[PDB]
């Protein structure tokens, strides 16, 4: 009975010989209908539930950046020397700079081609330039890490003169422009490479 | 449909014909060895 | 974005195979 | 659903069944006509109750490996039918 | 200093019988600073309001303490008597533009400096000077995402249930035809047992019989192939409805009673929605479901009352991180920032701006976000 | 002379609706941005320091050294320290034939 | 399951959705496309200078 039950649940059973049952087991054989229906449903569900982990660093304070020894593949990060990035990281991550100095690059294009080849696990640069490069990169295989995870988020603004009677109207004009929705058209065809990925 | 299934059929057919030939000669050799 | 089920063409195919089986049976009977 | 050209696979199956029957007949040193065709058409798909292949001692055991290609073809056909609707 | 009650930033809690609050510690063990906050006992109006001392703490309290330490300040935290940010409103003699809420409290001269989440607006900046924002974030859409379930209740064929009768009739006719062939070469039920067992494999069992078996074997796989294909087609389908893609979602552009969503009050979100006057029908439905507070709005959303809620994303993301039952939809839209409400004659603009910039550069903002706004995810 | 176009120039054109004045754009041939070297500023900062540019817009970044020297309006383009990570292809990492 | 996952895939590349197709916004040598001459199409393309 056990052998028959476990050989009829799925059809791929060679050792099947049910000649002892004359008439009583013939109707018992109809459980193979439920067995094959269950097998078909299981196969279909398994096939349909495998159509699909994007970003996990969620900041520079995670242990992954500061502990490359916990993973067999060593981390390879990149920053442009003689810039503001080194000054930013020295005052907050004195220990990370020693490991960061092992990987230096002399240009943004070098970082882009290294990322395309896969020689660098991650790269760090200005948010606007990084977003522009990710948007206008072929293959759409490069992207930043969500929003709001920027370590030291700032802006650009417009520089004025100390005591100049122009800020009081410049700030109001900028706020009016950003409130009326006059930046969407500029964003659509000025800095927008793809902006859609899955 | 196209080269996919035709090629896999050609591969399996060549494999099975080579297998049956080799198994025939090997079975003859095995019978000879058993009945030396 | 469609699921559907066994349409009329499935009935056409089953009728075709039944007709083929009937023709083969008639040929064997007349043999 | 499958077999877009439709004029090559349906004769490929026939010719491979014929050559299987021929090699089964050649393996004589049970019945060639009454068993080879039934075995070939019962091994192409697993939903065959009338299966009894005890006559072959060792020669047919390796012939049984065509069930691998049979089940691969069945799986590919089922997947293609499911994905093309 | 007057501050608004926002759960991710201000944790307003009642005090104990000793006049103070309990002393706890964070995950790192550092002592959490707490300041006695003065505010009404009951937030809702139409109640015997009493200015009992509360104990409110959270995110902005650490920044306020740092500013007080570095700028010779002695802060006195106060709560809004109205509970709203405050914008223009129409009263008797409607030709008067006077602010209410927090903005009116600041302009009345009672308040001097405000440290609270306040979206930068042109109208607010025309009358109240603002400093550099704490951070930069926009507003998103909050929806409820329950556990998906298999909605395939069609155990049998979806329609035309006569297929089972047809296949049974086919089995019967092939059985009787096999009986006839055996007669013209297996008496009572062996043929039908074989016909059932070939479909349901259990091992049960001249020339015309051969071709009959061949055609029946060919037909046997048809049913299982069709069933597998139908099951796969049913299973390749997202049971839940598609999430909101953003502001330009077509379902949002057409208001309806089945999908109700609205703002809270006349706060900066309302002004932003009103500024772009192309969605005339949007306010015909948004104004009909406004609530009193964000806490009440999110409670209603959790209670399956409102299908969507609109507010600053900094709150929605924190709520989604804290409770694993709500999710945020859309990428971003109408990105803005916070600020500090100060009068134009206040000489503490450059000092505050420099202190905030130095704190942001020195990693203070990152530590504050990790300790308060950044928690475990779902 | 050169033909000047860009995002910041378009922002200046939009602001011209309110300013309604004449704007001449210059360029610094000494470095790009400059910094406090020997108590001397270069680039746009140096140009503004010596009253050679009443208004300056060059996508300059905001630091802790420019705020005291000069004042700037509300920023309109977001920036900061970002990290780029290559996209990872999907897999079947959840346990197959189990609950998933 | 692997066969079904492989088979649920459009072999040809996605068709052009319109003017706002991201692949068209970035010119490349692998996908070359151009107008004919200075006819009305050229004027229409030149008018929107973005
Ligand atoms: O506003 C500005 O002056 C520039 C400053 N740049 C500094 C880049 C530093 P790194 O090369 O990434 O180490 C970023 C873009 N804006
Ligand atoms: C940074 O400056 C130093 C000068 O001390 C120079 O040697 C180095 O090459 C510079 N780095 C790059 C990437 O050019
Ligand atoms: C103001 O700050 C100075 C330090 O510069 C300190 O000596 C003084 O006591 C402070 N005044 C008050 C009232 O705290
Ligand atoms: C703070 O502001 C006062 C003016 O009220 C000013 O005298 C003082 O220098 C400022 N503090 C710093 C550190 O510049």
């Amino acid at each position: 009975a056990i052998w028959l039950l476990w050989g009829l649940v799925f059809n791929n059973s060679v050792p099947v010989q049910n000649p002892k049952g004359t008439t009583s087991k013939i109707m018992v054989s109809v459980w193979a209908f439920f067995a094959v229906i269950f097998l078909a449903s299981y196969t279909a569900n398994l096939a349909a539930f495998m159509i699909q982990f994007v970003d996990q660093v969620t900041g520079l304070s995670d242990k992954k950046f500061q502990r490359p020894h916990d993973y067999s593949p060593p981390f390879r990060f990149g920053t442009v020397p003689n810039g503001s990035t080194e000054r930013n990281i020295r005052n907050n991550y004195p220990y990370m700079h020693q490991y960061m100095t092992k990987f230096n690059q002399k240009g943004v294009e070098d970082a882009l081609v290294s990322l395309k080849t896969g020689k660098l696990d991650a790269f760090i640069y200005d948010a606007a330039v990084l977003n522009y490069k990710a948007g206008r990169d072929e293959g759409c295989k490069l992207v930043t890490i969500g929003s709001g995870y920027i370590f030291a988020t700032t802006g650009y603004g417009i520089a004025l003169q100390k005591g100049s009677p122009w800020k009081r109207q410049i700030d109001l004009a900028l706020l009016q422009f950003v409130g009326d929705g006059e930046m969407e058209e500029l964003e659509t065809c000025w800095l927008t490479g793809i902006c859609h990925n899955e | 449909t196209f080269e996919n299934m035709a090629g896999v059929f050609m591969l399996v057919a060549g494999g099975i014909v080579a297998g049956i030939f080799l198994i025939f000669i090997e079975i003859a050799y095995k019978r000879h060895k058993d009945a030396r | 974005v469609m699921s559907s089920q066994l349409d009329i063409d499935n009935m056409a195919g089953v009728f075709y195979m039944l007709a083929a089986a009937m023709a083969l049976s008639l040929i064997t009977f007349i043999w | 659903f499958s077999a877009s050209v439709w004029v090559m696979m349906f004769v490929m199956l026939l010719i491979v069944s014929a050559i299987a029957v021929f090699v089964f007949e050649y393996f004589s040193p049970s019945f060639t006509i009454g068993k080879a065709i039934w075995l070939l058409w019962g091994l192409v798909f697993n939903n065959s109750v009338p299966v009894q292949n005890p006559k072959g001692t060792t020669s047919k055991i390796m012939v049984s490996v065509w069930a691998f290609f049979a089940v691969i073809f069945l799986a590919s056909y089922t997947a293609n039918l499911a994905a093309f609707m | 200093i007057v501050t608004i009650h926002q759960e991710p930033f201000v944790y307003v809690k009642p005090t104990l019988s000793d006049g103070t609050c309990k002393e706890e510690f964070t995950v790192n063990g550092d002592p959490v600073k707490k300041v006695i906050c003065t505010g009404p006992n009951d937030t809702s109006p139409g109640s015997p309001r009493h200015t009992v001392p509360q104990c409110c703490y959270g995110f902005c309290i650490d920044l306020l303490i740092k500013l007080a330490r570095t700028m010779n300040f002695t802060y006195e935290v106060h709560l809004v008597a109205d509970g709203k940010f405050g914008t223009q409103e129409r009263v008797n003699n409607s030709n008067k533009k006077e602010w209410n809420g927090m903005m009116g409290e600041l302009l009345s001269g009672q308040a001097d400096m405000i440290v609270a989440p306040l979206t930068i607006n042109n109208e607010r900046a025309q009358y109240i000077e603002f400093s550099k924002p704490f951070k930069y974030q926009g507003l998103t859409i909050l929806v409820k995402k329950e556990i998906p379930r298999s909605t395939l209740d069609s155990f049998m064929q979806p329609f035309q249930s006569t297929l089972w009768l047809l296949v049974g009739l086919s089995v019967h006719v092939v059985a009787v035809m096999l009986y006839l062939l055996d007669r013209f070469s297996l008496t009572l039920s062996s043929a039908m047992w074989f016909s059932w067992g070939v479909l349901l494999n259990s091992g049960i069992g001249s020339f015309s019989a051969r071709i009959l078996g061949m055609v029946w074997a060919g037909f046997a796989m048809i049913i299982v192939a069709s069933y597998t294909a139908n099951l796969a087609a049913f299973l390749v389908l997202d049971r839940p409805e598609e999430r909101i893609t953003g502001i330009n979602d077509p379902r949002l552009r057409n208001p309806s009673d089945k999908f109700i969503y609205a703002t809270v009050k006349q706060s900066s979100v309302d002004i932003y929605f009103r500024r772009q006057v192309c969605l005339s029908t949007m306010y015909r439905h948004m104004e009909k479901h406004n609530y009193e507070s964000a806490a009440e709005a999110i409670q209603a959303v959790r209670d399956n009352k409102l299908h969507a809620f609109i507010w600053d994303s900094a709150v929605l993301e924190f709520e989604a991180s804290q409770k694993c039952d709500l999710v945020t939809t859309g990428e971003l839209f109408f990105r803005s920032g916070f600020g500090i409400g100060m009068r134009k004659d206040s000489p503490w603009k450059q000092n505050v701006s420099l202190s905030i910039l130095k704190s942001h550069e020195n990693g203070f903002m990152e530590d504050l976000d990790k300790t308060w706004v950044r928690y475990q995810e779902c | 002379k050169k033909c000047c176009k860009g995002f910041c120039i378009d922002i200046l054109k939009k602001l011209s609706r309110t300013v309604k004045f004449t704007y001449d754009l210059y360029l610094v041939t000494n470095g790009k941005h400059g910094k406090k070297v020997n108590n001397v500023w270069n680039g746009m900062i140096g140009e503004v320091v010596y009253q050679r540019a009443v208004m300056a817009v060059g996508s300059l970044t905001i630091n802790e050294e420019r705020s005291e020297v000069v004042d700037f309006s509300v920023p309109f383009v977001e920036t900061g320290i970002s990290v780029m990570v290559s996209r990872s292809n999907g897999t079947v990492s959840p346990s197959a034939f189990l609950e998933p």
